[PDB]
RNA sequence: GGAACUAAUUCCGUAGGUGAACCUGCGGAAGGAUCAUUAAAGA
C-alpha cells in the first residue's frame, strides 16, 4: 500500500509561531523539530525541519516581519540562529537564564531576549553578538516591544516584568527612562502606540494606557476596564483618529475598544470551546490578525457587531476518538477527538479545518451514513446529535438532539437511513451499563461498553464490553436473538461484513476472532498481535479484512484462508481507529500519535514482477539466438546482466579464438567493455578471479583483465568498494603462472638445441 | 620511490623523450637472457639426462 | 583466495571456477549437480 | 482420491486441609557454627 504519513505543525511545548508581514511564511514548532511552512493562496508547502535535539524541548520562537532568519530557544540556555535562504545555523550562543518572550522589529537587524531570572539581553539578528546588555527589574520578564523607523536616531525598547512594572529602555541613552507600576500583575502584552502613548496589556484586567517622552515627564492617560485577561493588545489605524486598541484574552473574546471612550465597537467570537489565545501575530499595514487558540488552532480574522473569522487553520489534532469518512464528495474526513466539537479536515502544508461544536463533551464515538450526506456523534456528555451533512455549500447544521441518559454516550450507530435521508434509529451504549435504543434503556455487560454496528438491511446489530460478552438483539423490536459466548478479556470492537456475513471480534488480549450468527459460535480464530486490537475495519473487496492494534501496528488477513497478508509498520507509539473508504480500498489510520497517513492496496506491483520475470524469458532466448550464430557482444551483454557464468565464459573462449587475425576481442566487444558498470567491474573480475585458477581457464582469464586495464581509468579501480580484495587472489597467481609458462619458453630451446646440433652435422 | 610519480605524469614529452631513450638501450640487454636459458636448459638436460 | 559458494541462491559456483547460474542449467544438468552435491555431502 | 509437468535445620503443643510422596497457620524449644567495632559529658 501507498502509504502517506501525516505530521501536525503546531504541536507539544507551547510557544509563539512567528509570521511575516506578507501573508506568505509561518513558523511552528514540533518537540525538538521546527516546521516552517509558506502561505500562498491555493499552495500549502513545507520548507524543512530543523532536527536539533530531539531530548532538548522549545521554549519559544521568533520569526522577523521580513522572514530572513529564524529565531528559536532550546531548553539548554543557549540561543540558535537560523539564516532561511541557506537553511545553515549561522550562529548559537547561551542566553544563560532562560528567557520564554523573544521580541524582533521590522528590521531584522535588533531582536530582544527575556530570560527566565529577569535579566533582558538584545542580540542583532544579523551578527551574532550582544549590542548591549540590561540587569532590568528583578522579575521574570513577561514581553518586550521594539519601536524603530526605517532611519532614525531614536530607538526605544519597552521590557515588561511578571509584576506590574514596565522599564521603557532606551538604546542610544543606554538608560532605564521610566518606571509605572500602575499595574497589579505581571504586564503579559505591550503595545507601543505610534505618535508618544504606550499600552500595556494587562495580566490581572487592567489595560492602562501612557504618555512617553525623552525627557523626564510622562503620565497616565487613560485605564480601560475589560472583563477579560488581556493575553496582548495593538493599535490598529483602521478606524482613523479613533483608533481602536487590539486586545486577546483568557476568554478568547477578541475585542476592539474605542480609545476616546472604554466601550467595545465590535468583538470577534465568543467561543463555547474553554480555550485562551496565548498570542495574536498580526501583520497591522495587510490589517490581517492570527490567533493562537488554546485548543491549538489558529484563526484569520480581517481588521475594519461579531468579528468574523476568513479562514480557520488547525495546526494540531491532540487525540482522534474515531476515523468515520463523511459529505458526497468524500474528500473531508469527520474527526473524533478528545474537544467538546466536531472538526472536518478536508483530503488532499497546513490544513484548515471546518469545525462544529454541538455538545461540551470530548467526542467519544462518530458514525456517518453511507450513502454519502449524515454524520452522528457519541460523546462524553449524555446528549447525543445527528448532523446535516450538505456537500453543496458550506452549510452545515446540528437539528437533532437526544435527551436519553444520566451517562456519557459511549458510542452512536444508526442501523439504516431512508431514502429522503432521515436516520430510522439510534443504538447506544455507555460507560455504566445501560445500553438503550432511541428512535429519533436497555442493559448489556456489567462494565462499560466498546462499540456498536449495523448491517445494511436493518436486521441485526452487536455491541461489546469489557466483561466478555457480545450482544445480538433484534432491531425492530424489543428481542433477544442470542448472545455470543465470550471472548478472552474484553470486546474492543465488533464488525459485520455484507459478503461474508461473519461478525468480526476485536480483544483487548492479541486475539481477533470471528463469529456466527448461525450458531453464535467462532469461525475463525487469529493471533500474532502484541497488545490489543482496538478497531476492525471491512474491507471493500470483503476478503482481505484489516484490524488495528495498540501496538503501533496494523495488519491485514482474509477470514476463509485465516493467515497473515501483510503487516504495515508505519506510526509511532499507538493505534485507536481505523477507517476505510467504501468505493475503493484505501485504509486510514488514526492513532493517539498526531501522525496520521493514508493506504492504499496495490495487483499493480504484480505487474512489475510480471514485465520483470517475462524479461528475463524474452532475453535468454535472445541470448541462446546469440549463444547459436555468434554477434558476441550481445551474447557478452545479456550474460553480464543475467549472470550466467558458464555461458559468459564460452563467449570469451570464443572470442578469443575468433580473434586470430592493440584490440584484444571483438572490436565492438571491446567498446562493450568500456560501458561496464561498477557493480560490473566487481563481477567480471570476480568471474575472472575465479578462471585464474586453473591452468585450462587460465589465458582466457588473463585478457578479459587486460580489457579492463587498457579501456578504464585506473583511479577507477581503487575507488570500487571490495575490488582490492579481489586483486589480493589474482596476483599470486599470475605470478605462479608466469613462471610456469616461463619455464616452458626454458624447455622450449631443445628444438633450438635440435637444430644447431643437426646443422653442424650437414 | 617515483613510480606513483612517473605513472600520473606519463605520456609527458619530457619524461618519456627519457623513457623511450631507456628502452631503445634497454633492448639491446635481452641477449642475455636469450642466453640463460640456453646455459639452463642444456646443463639440465645433460647431467641428468 | 579459495574459490566458495556464491551467496546468491541463483548461481552455484564449483570448487574449480567453472560458475553455473541455477536458470541456464538444463533439468538434466540440474540433476546431475544435485547428484553430485549429494555424493559429497553425504560423505 | 486420480493422472501429468516443472521446481528442489530439627523438634513441641494445637488446629485445619480436594493437585496432601504430606503440608499450612499460632505460640514455644535448640538437643543450631559470634566475625568486627566499642569513653567520645572526650566539659
Amino acid at each position: 500500500y501507498k502509504g502517506i504519513s501525516l505530521n501536525p505543525i503546531y504541536a507539544g511545548s507551547s510557544a509563539v509561531a512567528t509570521v511575516s508581514e506578507n501573508g506568505k511564511i509561518l513558523a511552528t514548532p514540533v518537540l525538538d523539530e521546527i516546521n516552517i511552512i509558506d502561505l500562498t493562496p491555493g499552495s500549502r508547502k513545507i520548507l524543512h525541519k530543523i532536527s536539533n535535539e530531539d531530548e532538548q524541548e522549545i521554549t519559544a520562537l521568533k520569526l522577523t516581519p521580513d522572514g530572513q532568519y529564524l529565531t528559536y530557544v532550546s531548553q539548554a540556555q543557549l540561543l540558535k540562529i537560523f539564516h532561511l535562504k541557506t537553511g545553515k545555523v549561522v550562529r548559537s550562543m547561551k542566553i544563560s537564564s532562560p528567557s520564554y518572550i523573544l521580541d524582533a522589529d521590522s528590521t531584522s537587524t535588533l531582536l530582544a531576549v527575556g530570560g527566565t531570572d529577569g535579566s533582558i539581553i538584545v542580540v542583532d539578528i544579523e551578527n551574532g553578538y550582544i549590542t548591549h546588555s540590561f540587569k532590568g527589574h528583578g522579575g521574570t520578564i513577561s514581553s518586550l516591544k521594539f519601536y524603530g523607523q526605517l532611519n532614525s536616531k531614536i530607538w526605544l525598547l519597552a521590557s515588561g516584568d511578571t509584576n506590574g512594572m514596565v522599564k521603557v529602555w532606551d538604546l542610544v541613552k543606554r538608560k532605564c527612562l521610566h518606571t509605572l507600576q500602575e499595574h497589579t500583575s505581571a504586564v503579559r502584552g505591550l503595545d507601543i502606540i505610534e505618535v508618544l502613548n504606550l499600552l500595556s496589556g494587562g495580566r490581572d484586567d487592567i489595560i492602562n494606557l501612557w504618555d512617553f517622552n525623552m525627557k523626564k515627564k510622562c503620565k497616565l492617560l487613560k485605564t480601560l476596564p475589560v472583563n477579560q485577561q488581556v493575553e496582548s493588545c495593538g493599535f490598529l489605524k483602521d478606524g482613523d483618529g479613533k483608533r481602536i486598541i487590539y486586545t486577546a484574552g483568557g476568554d478568547a473574546i477578541f475585542q476592539l475598544i474605542d480609545s476616546e471612550s472604554g466601550s467595545v465597537l465590535k468583538r470577534t467570537n465568543k467561543p463555547i470551546e474553554e480555550l485562551f489565545i496565548i498570542g495574536v501575530l498580526p501583520i497591522l499595514s495587510n490589517s490581517q490578525m492570527f490567533l493562537v487558540l488554546s485548543d491549538q488552532t489558529l484563526q484569520l480574522i480581517n481588521v475594519e457587531d461579531t468579528i468574523q473569522v476568513t479562514s480557520s487553520i488547525a495546526g494540531n489534532h491532540g487525540i482522534i476518538a474515531d476515523m468515520r469518512y463523511v459529505g458526497p464528495e468524500l474528500n473531508k474526513l469527520a474527526l473524533a477527538t478528545n474537544s467538546p466539537s466536531l472538526r472536518i479536515i478536508p483530503v488532499p502544508l497546513p490544513l484548515d479545518v471546518e469545525i462544529y461544536e454541538g455538545h461540551e463533551d470530548l467526542l467519544n464515538s462518530l458514525d456517518a451514513t453511507e450513502d454519502g450526506l449524515w454524520i452522528a456523534t457519541a460523546s462524553k456528555d449524555n446528549t447525543a446529535i445527528v448532523w446535516r451533512y450538505n456537500e453543496n455549500s458550506c452549510k452545515f447544521d446540528i437539528y437533532a438532539k437526544y435527551i436519553g441518559h444520566s451517562a456519557a454516550v459511549t458510542a452512536v450507530g444508526l442501523p439504516n437511513i431512508v431514502s429522503k435521508g432521515y436516520p430510522e434509529f439510534l443504538l447506544t451504549a455507555s460507560n455504566d451499563l445501560t445500553i438503550k435504543k432511541w428512535i429519533i434503556t436497555r442493559h448489556a455487560h456489567e462494565k462499560d461498553i466498546n462499540a456498536l454496528s449495523v448491517s445494511p438491511n436493518d436486521s441485526i446489530f452487536a455491541t461489546a464490553s469489557y466483561d466478555k460478552t457480545c450482544k445480538i438483539w433484534n432491531l425492530e423490536n424489543g428481542e433477544l436473538e442470542a448472545t455470543l459466548a465470550n471472548h478472552k478479556r474484553g470486546l474492543w470492537d465488533v464488525s459485520f461484513c455484507q459478503y461474508d456475513k461473519l461478525l468480526a471480534t476485536s480483544s483487548g488480549d492479541k486475539t481477533v476472532k470471528i463469529w456466527s450468527l448461525d450458531t453464535f459460535s467462532v469461525m475463525k480464530t487469529l493471533e500474532g498481535h502484541t497488545n490489543a486490537v482496538q478497531r476492525c475495519s471491512f474491507i471493500n473487496k470483503q476478503k482481505q479484512l484489516i484490524s488495528c492494534g495498540a501496538d503501533g501496528l496494523i495488519k491485514i488477513w482474509d477470514c476463509s484462508s485465516g493467515e497473515c497478508l501483510k503487516t504495515l509498520d508505519g506510526h509511532n507509539n499507538r493505534l485507536w481507529a481505523l477507517s476505510t473508504m467504501n468505493d475503493g480500498d484505501m485504509i486510514v489510520s488514526a492513532d493517539a500519535d498526531g501522525v496520521f497517513q493514508f493506504w492504499k492496496d496495490c495487483e499493480q506491483e504484480i505487474e512489475e514482477e510480471q514485465e520483470k520475470a517475462k524479461l528475463q524469458v524474452e532475453q535468454e532466448q535472445s541470448l541462446q539466438n546469440y549463444m547459436s550464430k555468434g554477434d558476441w557482444t550481445n551474447a557478452f551483454l545479456l550474460a553480464m546482466t543475467l549472470d550466467h557464468p558458464m555461458r559468459l565464459f564460452n563467449v570469451l573462449k570464443r572470442a578469443l579464438g575468433e580473434s586470430r587475425s592493440e584490440v584484444i576481442f571483438n572490436e565492438e566487444l571491446d567498446q562493450a567493455i568500456s560501458i561496464l558498470n561498477d557493480e560490473q567491474l566487481i563481477l567480471l573480475m570476480k568471474r575472472c578471479r575465479d578462471w585464474n585458477t586453473n591452468a585450462k581457464t587460465h589465458t582466457i582469464a588473463q585478457r578479459t583483465i587486460r580489457c579492463i586495464l587498457m579501456h578504464h581509468n585506473i583511479a577507477k579501480l581503487s575507488e570500487i568498494p571490495g575490488m582490492v580484495k579481489i586483486v589480493d587472489a589474482i596476483i599470486p597467481y599470475t605470478q605462479r603462472h608466469f613462471t610456469r609458462v616461463d619455464n616452458l619458453v626454458e624447455q622450449s630451446y631443445i628444438l633450438d638445441y635440435a637444430l644447431v646440433e643437426m646443422d653442424k652435422l650437414f | 620511490a617515483h613510480g606513483d610519480v612517473i605513472h600520473a605524469n606519463n605520456k609527458n614529452q619530457d619524461i618519456a623523450s627519457a623513457l623511450q631513450n631507456w628502452e631503445d638501450v634497454h633492448k639491446k640487454e635481452d641477449r642475455l637472457d636469450d642466453l640463460v636459458k640456453f646455459c639452463m636448459g642444456v646443463a639440465a638436460f645433460v647431467t641428468t639426462a | 583466495y579459495n574459490v566458495g559458494k556464491a551467496e546468491k541462491d541463483g548461481e552455484i559456483r564449483l570448487k574449480n571456477g567453472v560458475a553455473m547460474s541455477k536458470e541456464e542449467l538444463t533439468r538434466e544438468d540440474k540433476n546431475r549437480l544435485r547428484r553430485a552435491l549429494k555424493r559429497k555431502r553425504s560423505k
